[PDB]
């Protein structure tokens, strides 16, 4: 998160961490079994992390828990990124709490100028490397559809959604994918890709949870 | 021509851990993939990337 703040510890209870030796991609906790996050961060294994703020102290309140299930959504494509969606099954649930819980499926689509919470504990520098080890945080805006599809011409599919600031300076940025994008108590996009992080005219490019919101219900059914 | 090329992360925003030849060191350093996109001066580790590179 590129000009951002440090969040609140705990305060997001349903963010993750995804860890395969070293944190490398968010998460949302959508139920006591699952995740979501992006299709990019695939791997083979994956510890989720539930509960963290410092992913590198061990307080002993958070909750580590192996994977059972990978799914990258089957039309994913790292060409054009369409369908950048993951689930991932924690092999027992998640023990929801003070500090793990989950957070709601959106209803409808994200609305342009509808202010979201972005958090991640990605990169914070937009020229050089300044990775936090305490989760960050970011409120920034739906854009325009039409903001989105400017800013990158013909990249824009209907999967994708832009949110934050077309003067630079304030995005999500590497290290933060697969986190949660979050507007009104509901989990509205995931965080995929950009042109470089917090460049001018060159905002957040997140998936639109909302029309995977099918898949999700049709995905965990079939791995109950 | 490989070793040459800048360090890019690609526009996807996961952190995989690779090393790329750095020119204005002569030895490999490393950065967050994206996981997506980038180019060739990318590789898993110092060791490969310096035996490619090096
Ligand atoms: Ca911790």
């Amino acid at each position: 998160i590129v000009g951002g703040y440090t969040c609140e510890e705990n305060s997001l209870p349903y963010q993750v961490s995804l860890n395969s030796g070293s944190h490398f991609c968010g998460g949302s906790l959508i139920s006591e079994q699952w995740v979501v996050s992006a299709a990019h961060c695939y791997k083979t294994r994956i510890q989720v992390r539930l509960g963290e703020h410092n992913i590198k102290v061990l307080e002993g309140n958070e909750q580590f828990i192996n994977a059972a299930k990978i799914i990258r959504h089957p039309k994913y494509n790292r060409d054009t990124l369409d369908n950048d969606i993951m689930l991932i099954k924690l092999s027992s649930p998640a023990v929801i709490n003070a500090r793990v819980s989950t957070i709601s499926l959106p209803t409808a689509p994200p609305a342009a100028g509808t202010e979201c919470l972005i958090s991640g504990w990605g990169n914070t520098l937009s020229f050089g490397a300044d990775y936090p080890d305490e989760l960050k945080c970011l409120d920034a805006p739906v854009l325009t559809q039409a903001e989105c599809k400017a800013s990158y011409p013909g990249k824009i599919t209907n999967s994708m959604f832009c949110v934050g600031f077309l003067e630079g300076g304030k995005d999500s940025c590497q290290r933060d994918a697969g986190g949660p994008v979050v507007c009104n108590g509901q989990l509205q996009g995931v965080v995929s890709w950009g042109h470089g992080c917090a460049w001018k005219n060159r905002p957040g490019v997140y998936t639109k949870v909302y029309n995977y919101v099918d898949w999700i219900k049709d995905t965990i059914a079939a791995n109950s | 021509e490989v070793c040459s090329e800048q360090a890019e992360t690609g526009p996807c925003r996961a952190c995989f851990s690779r090393w790329y030849f750095d020119v204005t060191e002569g030895k490999c350093a490393p950065f967050c993939y994206g996981g997506c996109g980038g180019n060739r001066n990318n590789f898993d580790t110092e060791e490969y990337c310096m035996a490619v590179c090096g």
